[PDB]
């Protein structure tokens, strides 16, 4: 898109001939606090490495449905309080 | 009876797309620019820790109000601890999408010309660094946001028309 | 009968209708309205004898739409009233 | 402009071309080479505008053919009123409206046909009909065999008249071109003379006529001995004893004292206690004033005279600043194309019929027809078939109409071109609106049976757990039920008895209406059926907005409206075309009628329809268990067909034996039906070619080749054979169930 | 989303001002051309056809209104006071003037410890004179600074500094104006309302919100009737 | 795009109120007379929000019929200018 006539392919201008804008896209640098950022730098700039994350993230969610899953209390979860009723016969007389 | 409203996208018929008042409109063009998401000039690690203390704070209200334990005594900390799961899902998604991406040497993806054809920086969230930067983040910030929404809502009792 | 209200709001209606179609205060046959009720003028291959241009058919078009809001206003006077 | 144009003797009258089978076509016209002749000729003989290019002897031809359909329905109406003359026990009914089932079909002694000849009453034996003419036969106040068979008499002298009107205007003296283009002429005569001379004359029939039959057989009168139709003309004494506002004559017409006629001219609404029908007097003075209305409506457009509107302006007047040119250029179109009027009428059409069904099963305007149970299930089922399948037709032939008829030179930046330009964004917002609609009903279904199955009944989507009421519709029920009180006042009682408010009405020991509860199951069922709505739209629409191009075909117009494919490449294109798009429309529109009228039997037979005895309690045909089993799939497989076909499946030996056969035969041809929609065509052409080589190895070859069916021949038997089978199970269920129950 | 870069385009200065009776205002007094704050070109009267008179209407209009604006807010608060539950001497505006003349003298707040003033010829005196001296260093100069402009001398009476930016300027100008007129509109209604009722704003407002039909306006219509 | 699509009068606002207000208030207790007393009559509004009216209330058919005309007469004003200046008749 030259633009200055109905001309809207220019080989010049190719981001513009084949459209490739950034429609909101703001490059304002002052957003935040300063403390804000070096708080937040300081705490969550650990799980910036992803093969770590995926590894810490792994085991941690194994871990904790694990410990959920065999620690849960009876009176939470159904399948551990087990049955509390007497059996019911079958119906030729089969247990 | 000329006067006409919708017009081709930035003046171009041949390009996908029309130009409405909804996709361009003072009001909903300045929302839309202020929020993290678009703001290309800031590190992707405070925009990853905004987007995340937003998603977790308001994923806590569906998992508290219904769930299997609803009606216990422990529905709060069983909504919260589902919330906290699904970002920790969520967190993995988004570093397996960036693994899958982007590469450490590919300079950006992001458009870097503005609609009036002006050269600017393209963003770094679209780069294998700034993901993962973004997603470290966005863990945190999730899970800070689901702390708060919790403390709230249950450690103080702060009165809600619900709850 | 003659003398009565209903009797007064028909010829009442009726006249005015015929008045207003005669004169240039309403559209007729003769006289088209626009989008903005201005009321051009239509050529029809209508020949009538009276000199301002009103035929049979205005007279037919007036007489029943005179009828018409005549029957209405009496009938909503006679509820209301 | 508006004037008779015709012209003399334009096509001889001769039997020349009908020993030319496709004289119509110029490549049917040689005559066969294989078998796939033989089904071109027969697909391509009512498509008058692929034949010729001028619209004068399309319209021609339309015209003609219109006045034999009407010719056929006028045999088809002869044939009722006679059948129920002289093989009917109407009058033993007129007797005993209550215990008497109507029957009109009656079967001859052959090879065991003698079991379907059943004791219907009146000392009858026959095939009990579910049409209801007996009711509107009663309601027209006919009390004897002879004016029947007078009705079907003048209805065999009607369709002679047709077939001569036919004849007449396409082969002695046809319309011109400019005649049929004279719509303002067209829906002046057609708005003001079809329907509110109709309706006047109509009007006049009932004011004259029913009223006081009706009154004497509503009091108690034996129908032996009331007087005749004429009596009540010649001798006003007699109406003026009935209804004493006609001794004044018609002097409080003419007067304006319109308040004298309050006694046969009411606006009551529910019921007549006594009948279980709507008030006659209402329906006098609404089809008068419905007359009324459409005459004054139809002095509207511009004619010969000069006053009046030109449609033509409207349309061009009528244009903002979103829509560019506006509705600019539709003049053209809807005054060139018959496939525009085509689309917009059936569309029309269907949707009024469905109406219809609606509004007549909640006010049931016949005398005796709401506690004729097997009577309102088969009426409403039939006309919501009829507009369903209408309205599939509107996108069909509308599709039609973008294919052939569209011109991009007239239409540069109307509406037309502007929906064109954005069609992509109509289809996505719509894909996502069938996307969310079935997830959260459906999903909501499959939550409460994971729910049930696993014993938490407390977590379910149901009235006694977690609730989802109709706020919405429940306030417009109680709105509606108190309008007689404050924004009707002038009328007695509320326009139905559905509404929450009013009482029952019960005729004969059987409920006739009574107020529906809205609870949790109707939230589900109501957006079940907003989402099977959409999804069909959906379908419909893509086929009629990418009938001319799209990214994947540029040049799908230049293929046609009705082609199989094009080709194996781009990764496959199969059913790109309109034509499968209607195809797929019409599963669709099965699936959302099916669905709706289930909702209707069991609700009805849950919560309206039962018997009821001494002290007024109501017991229900199925005991009110819609609530509470139509919230999970299990529940409907169990609750409904299970149960509820027991009546169809152990029918032999009786006399709805018929009923069970059919059903069996149904299932069979819904069966029948997948091994045209599953295979291809390639596999029985090289079958043939071995079965060929066969009947060659005798010498016994046909001389016409045998051919495969087409791929588009081939999808249209599928889906026929499919939806005939599918309607008909529904229809052998329904009609055993409540001829059983009812 | 775009660069807007507009810097300066005010609609309440230039040819397409919204002006006083709207779309009915049509031709308008050529002097009256826009230029300045609250210019909605209603002189049908004609009093500003010189320039020099409308110079001096223009500051006159402002320094009534400021004047109407401070009165303004003066006769309502101590109402709303005394309705949170602060005792006053009087609650109304109209009839406060006359607590000096009471031994107990003029309280601030109603608290006695407070002003307590009984003097009265010594204190009128005293702001008699102390304002006349402003008023002449208002008008020709003095020690808070030197005049600029005869409505808007500025300087050291925006300690805030929200006059730098012409544009938020120009729109606090014409905002001032507004309020200001209101101010002197509901003064106008004040004395009015003074002189027919005899009631204070307060339960003006309470009996136009109770039964607002029957307690309007209109319920004093004969009450001046001659004979 | 025109930052302006709609194209702003700002007055049109005034003019439908007034154009509303006019008809709605004139039939014996009738029109806004119910909206204002239903929002005067909030309830136990002493602190905040009592709870919503029930679907047994004339309430919520007062309101939809003034919203209704409301926005029916704002619509036909906006149209009614910046139609007669860009022609259309
Ligand atoms: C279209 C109808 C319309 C009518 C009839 C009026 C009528 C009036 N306006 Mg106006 N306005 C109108 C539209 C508008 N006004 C204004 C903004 C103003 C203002 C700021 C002022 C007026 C004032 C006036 C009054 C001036 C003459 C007078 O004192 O009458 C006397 C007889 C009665 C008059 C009552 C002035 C006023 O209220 O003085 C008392 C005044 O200061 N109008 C705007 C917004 C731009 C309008 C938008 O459509
Ligand atoms: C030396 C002490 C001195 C004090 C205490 C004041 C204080 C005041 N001047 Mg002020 N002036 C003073 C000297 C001067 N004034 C002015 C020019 C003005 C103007 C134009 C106005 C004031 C107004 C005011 C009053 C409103 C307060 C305010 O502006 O907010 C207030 C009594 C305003 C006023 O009187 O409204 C009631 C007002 O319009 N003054 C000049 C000329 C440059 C002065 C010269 O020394
Ligand atoms: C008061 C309203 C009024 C109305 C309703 C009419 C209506 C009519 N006039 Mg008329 N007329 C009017 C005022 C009115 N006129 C006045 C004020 C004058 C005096 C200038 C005339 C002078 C006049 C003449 C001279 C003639 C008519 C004629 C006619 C008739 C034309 C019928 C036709 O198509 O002929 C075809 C029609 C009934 C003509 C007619 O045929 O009358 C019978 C005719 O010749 N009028
Ligand atoms: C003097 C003028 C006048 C008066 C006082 C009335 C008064 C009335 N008309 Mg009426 N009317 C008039 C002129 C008048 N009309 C004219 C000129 C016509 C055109 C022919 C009509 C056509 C007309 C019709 C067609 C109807 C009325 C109706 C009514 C009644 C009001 C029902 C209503 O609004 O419900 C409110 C309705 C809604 C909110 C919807 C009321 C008695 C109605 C009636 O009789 O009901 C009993 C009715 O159906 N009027
Ligand atoms: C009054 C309503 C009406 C009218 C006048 C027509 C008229 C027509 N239809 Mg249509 N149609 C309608 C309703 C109607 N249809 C409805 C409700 C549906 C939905 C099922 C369809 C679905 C439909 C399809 C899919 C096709 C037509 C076609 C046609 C054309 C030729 C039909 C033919 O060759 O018969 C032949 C009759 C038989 C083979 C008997 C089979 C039973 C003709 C213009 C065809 C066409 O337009 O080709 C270009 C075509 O392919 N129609
Ligand atoms: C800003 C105004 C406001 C606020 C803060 C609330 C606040 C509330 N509403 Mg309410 N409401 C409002 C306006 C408002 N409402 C209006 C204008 C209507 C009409 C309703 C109709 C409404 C209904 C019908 C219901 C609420 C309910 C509620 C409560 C749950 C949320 C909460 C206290 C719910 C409740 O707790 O009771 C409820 O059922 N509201
Ligand atoms: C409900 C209220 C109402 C109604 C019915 C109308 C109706 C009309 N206005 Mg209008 N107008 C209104 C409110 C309304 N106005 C208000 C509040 C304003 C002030 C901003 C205006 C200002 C206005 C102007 C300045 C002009 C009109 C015009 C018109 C006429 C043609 C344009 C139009 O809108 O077609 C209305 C369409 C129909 C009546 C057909 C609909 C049938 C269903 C039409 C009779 C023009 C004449 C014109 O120049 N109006
Ligand atoms: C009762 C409702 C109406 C029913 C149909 C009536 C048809 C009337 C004639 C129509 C054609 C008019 C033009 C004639 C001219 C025409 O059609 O072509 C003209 C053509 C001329 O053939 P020729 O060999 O006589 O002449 C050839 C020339 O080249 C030299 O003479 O054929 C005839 O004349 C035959 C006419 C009767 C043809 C139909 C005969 C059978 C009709 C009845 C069938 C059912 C009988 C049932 C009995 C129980
Ligand atoms: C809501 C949208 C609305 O206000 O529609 C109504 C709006 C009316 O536009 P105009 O006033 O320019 O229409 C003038 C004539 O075309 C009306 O016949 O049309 C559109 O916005 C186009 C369709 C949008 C459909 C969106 C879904
Ligand atoms: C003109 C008027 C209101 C006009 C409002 C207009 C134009 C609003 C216009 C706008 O909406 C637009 C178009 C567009 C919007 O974007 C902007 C605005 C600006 C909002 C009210 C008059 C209102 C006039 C009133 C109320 C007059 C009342 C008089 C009374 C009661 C007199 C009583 C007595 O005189 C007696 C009888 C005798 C003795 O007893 C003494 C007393 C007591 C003094
Ligand atoms: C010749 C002459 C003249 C005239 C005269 C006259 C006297 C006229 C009149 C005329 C008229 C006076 C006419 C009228 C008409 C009327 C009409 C035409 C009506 C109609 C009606 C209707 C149509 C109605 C209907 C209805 C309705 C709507 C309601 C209901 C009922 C009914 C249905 C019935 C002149 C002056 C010129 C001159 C001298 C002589």
């Amino acid at each position: 898109k030259y633009g200055e006539k109905s001309v809207y392919f220019d080989l010049g201008e190719i981001d513009n001939t084949t459209g490739n804008w950034d429609l909101y896209g703001n490059d304002d640098p002052n957003r935040y606090n300063g403390f804000q950022n070096k708080f937040f730098e300081t705490f969550a700039g650990a799980f910036t490495k992803r093969g770590l994350l995926l590894k810490f993230l792994v085991l941690g969610g194994a871990t904790t449905i694990g410990y959920l899953g065999s620690t849960s209390s009876p009176d939470l979860l159904a399948i551990k309080n087990g049955p509390k009723q007497v059996p019911v016969m079958g119906p030729r007389g089969r247990k | 009876e000329k006067y006409q409203v919708i017009e081709p996208l930035n003046g171009d018929p041949f390009i996908g797309g029309f130009e409405t008042p909804v996709t361009s409109s003072p009001l909903i063009a300045w929302y839309l620019s202020n929020l993290p998401a678009y703001r290309t000039a800031v590190a992707p690690l405070l925009r990853g820790v905004e987007i995340g203390l937003a998603h977790g704070y308001l994923l806590v209200g569906p998992f508290v109000l219904t769930g299997p334990l609803r009606n216990s005594a422990v529905r709060g900390e069983a909504g919260s601890l589902a919330a906290a799961g699904l970002v920790t899902i969520l967190t993995m998604c988004l570093t397996i999408y960036g693994i899958a991406s982007f590469k450490e040497g590919e300079p950006s993806k992001a458009p870097s010309l503005t609609l009036t054809g002006r050269q600017k920086d393209a963003d770094k969230l679209q780069t294998a660094e700034g993901w993962a930067s973004f997603t470290g983040g966005w863990f945190f910030g999730g899970l800070s946001g689901v702390a708060w929404a919790y403390i709230l809502l249950y450690v103080l009792n702060l009165p809600y028309p619900v709850k | 009968y003659i003398g009565s209200s209903t009797n007064l709001i028909m010829v009442a209606s009726t006249t005015l209708m015929l008045f207003a179609g005669r004169f240039g205060l309403a559209p007729s046959a003769n006289r088209k309205s626009t989008a903005g009720l201005k009321l051009v003028d239509r050529d029809s291959g209508l020949q009538t004898g009276d000199p301002a241009g009103f035929t049979a058919t205005d007279t037919l078009a007036c007489g029943a739409l005179g009828h018409v809001i005549g029957v209405g206003i009496v009938l909503g006077l006679k509820a209301t009233a | 402009e508006v004037k008779i144009m015709v012209e003399k003797d334009p096509v001889k009258t001769s039997f020349e071309k009908w020993a030319k089978p496709g004289h119509f076509s110029r490549t049917l016209a040689k005559g066969p080479n294989t078998t796939t002749w033989i089904w071109n000729l027969h697909a391509d003989a009512h498509d008058f505008d692929s034949h010729t290019n001028d619209l004068e002897e399309i319209s021609r031809k339309v015209f003609s053919a219109h006045f034999g359909q009407l010719a056929v329905i006028f045999i088809w109406l002869s044939g009722m009123y006679f059948h129920g003359a002289r093989f009917s026990n109407y009058e033993a009914w007129l007797s005993d409206p209550t215990h008497i089932k109507p029957s009109a079909q009656v079967v001859w002694p052959i090879v065991g046909q003698k079991i379907l000849n059943g004791d219907v009453g009146g000392g009858f034996q026959g095939i009990q009909i579910t049409s209801g003419f007996f009711q509107l036969w009663r309601a027209s106040g006919i009390t004897s065999e002879l004016q029947l068979y007078t009705t079907a008499i003048g209805g065999l002298i009607f369709a002679a008249l047709m077939l001569f009107a036919g004849w007449f205007h396409y082969h002695k003296a046809a319309p011109k071109l400019a005649w049929f283009q004279n719509v303002e002429s067209m829906l002046n005569h057609h708005l003001a003379g079809l329907l509110g001379l109709g309706s006047l004359a109509w009007a006049g029939h009932q004011v004259h006529v029913s009223l006081p039959i009706n009154r004497l057989l509503d009091a108690g009168v034996d129908p032996k001995e009331i007087p005749l139709p004429h009596e009540f003309i010649l001798n006003r004494d007699l109406l003026a004893q009935l209804y004493p506002s006609f001794s004044k004559g018609l002097t409080p017409f003419f007067t304006l004292n319109w308040s004298e006629y309050s006694d046969f001219l009411t606006f009551r609404g529910g019921l007549n206690p006594v009948t279980g029908g709507l008030w006659l007097t209402d329906t006098a003075h609404h089809h008068l004033a419905i007359a009324v209305l459409f005459l004054v409506a139809g002095h509207m457009y511009r004619t010969n005279f000069g006053i009046g509107h030109s449609m033509k302006e409207i349309l061009e007047a009528h244009k903002g600043p979103f829509t560019g040119e506006g509705h600019k250029g539709l003049y053209e179109i809807l005054t060139t194309s018959w496939h525009a009027q085509l689309a917009i009428n059936l569309a029309m059409l269907g949707s009024l019929t469905i109406i219809v069904a609606h509004h007549m099963y909640a006010m049931p305007p016949y005398p005796y027809l709401a506690t004729d149970y097997a009577t309102q299930l088969s009426l409403f089922t039939h006309h919501m078939w009829i507009g369903g399948f209408l309205v599939v037709g509107a996108a069909a032939h509308a599709a039609i109409f973008m294919v052939r008829d569209y011109d991009p030179t007239t239409q540069y930046n109307n509406l037309l071109d502007r929906v064109l330009r954005h069609r992509d964004a109509i289809i996505s917002h719509l894909n996502w609106v069938c996307i969310f609609l079935g997830f959260h009903s459906f999903g909501l279904y499959i939550h409460n049976d994971t729910m049930s199955a696993l014993g938490r009944p407390q977590d379910m989507f149901s009235d006694t757990a977690i609730q989802l009421q109709p706020v919405f519709a429940q306030w417009i029920q109680n709105t509606h039920a108190l309008a007689p009180s404050l924004t009707a006042p002038n009328a007695t009682a509320s326009t139905s008895l559905t509404w929450g408010g009013g009482d029952l009405v019960a005729v004969g020991g059987k409920v006739a209406l009574l107020p529906i509860p809205l609870g949790t199951a109707d939230f589900l069922v109501h957006h079940i059926h907003a989402f099977t709505i959409h999804v069909t739209v959906l379908i419909l629409l893509k086929g009629v907005l990418f009938a001319r191009s799209s990214r994947l075909i540029p040049d799908k117009a230049n293929l046609g409206f009705r082609f199989p494919c094009d080709g194996p490449g781009r990764g496959g294109t199969c059913q790109v075309s309109a034509w499968d798009h209607v195809f797929l429309g019409l599963f669709w529109m099965y699936n959302a009628i099916s669905v709706v009228i289930f909702h209707f039997s069991w609700k009805m037979q849950s919560d309206v329809w039962g018997s009821i005895s001494d002290q007024g309690v109501v017991t229900h045909i199925t005991g009110g268990n819609f609530a509470q089993s139509s919230i999970t799939i299990n529940g409907w497989l169990r609750d409904f067909l299970w149960a509820q076909a027991s009546q169809v499946i152990q029918s032999y030996g009786s006399s709805l034996s018929a009923y069970g056969l059919l059903f069996l035969g149904a299932h069979f041809v819904w069966a029948f039906s997948l091994m045209f929609l599953f295979s291809g065509r390639g596999y029985w052409q090289e079958l043939i070619e071995s079965i060929v080589w066969a009947h060659n190895k005798l010498k016994v070859a046909p001389a016409i080749q045998p051919r495969a069916l087409s791929i588009v021949q081939g999808r249209a038997v599928g889906v026929a054979h499919y939806l005939l089978g599918g309607i008909a199970t529904t229809w052998a269920f329904f009609l055993a169930r409540i001829i059983s129950v009812g | 989303r775009r660069t807007v870069k507009s810097t300066s385009d005010s609609i309440w200065y230039g040819a397409d001002r919204p002006k006083y009776l709207g779309p009915f205002s049509g031709e308008t007094p050529s002097y009256l051309t826009g230029e300045f704050a609250g210019d909605y070109g209603w002189d049908t009267a004609g009093l500003s056809s010189d320039p020099e008179t409308f110079a001096r209407n223009r500051e006159l209009e402002v320094i009534h209104a400021r004047w109407a604006m401070l009165g303004a807010l003066g006769c309502l608060t101590p109402e709303l006071l005394a309705k949170s539950g602060v005792k006053f001497g009087e609650a109304v505006w109209f009839k406060a003037g006359a607590q000096i003349f009471s031994e107990g003298g003029l309280d601030y707040l109603g608290n006695p410890s407070l002003v307590h003033a009984q003097s009265i010829l010594a204190i009128w005196a005293s702001q008699v004179v102390l304002m006349g001296a402003v008023e002449g260093y208002r008008v020709a100069g003095g020690p808070l600074g030197e005049i600029t402009d005869p409505i808007y001398p500025g300087g050291s009476f925006d300690p805030l500094g929200l006059a730098d930016d012409p544009d938020t300027f120009a729109e606090l100008k014409v905002k001032e104006i507004k309020n200001g007129r209101l101010a002197m509109f509901s003064m106008f209604g004040f004395f009015v309302q003074a002189i027919v009722t005899g009631k204070g704003p307060l339960e003006n407002l309470n009996d136009h919100l109770a039964d607002p039909v029957a307690n309007n306006a209109w319920a004093y219509a004969t009450n001046f009737v001659p004979g | 795009f025109n930052r302006d699509w709609l194209r702003k009068d700002l007055s049109v606002i005034g003019f439908g109120l007034i154009g509303w207000l006019a008809p709605s208030s004139l039939p014996v207790i009738n029109g806004n007379s119910l909206t204002g007393l239903f929002l005067g009559s909030i309830g136990p509004e002493l602190a905040h929000f009592p709870t919503g009216p029930a679907l047994t209330s004339p309430f919520w058919l007062w309101m939809v019929t003034w919203h209704v005309g409301l926005f029916i007469v704002l619509t036909l004003g906006q149209i009614g200018f910046k139609g007669r200046q860009d022609g259309y008749w």
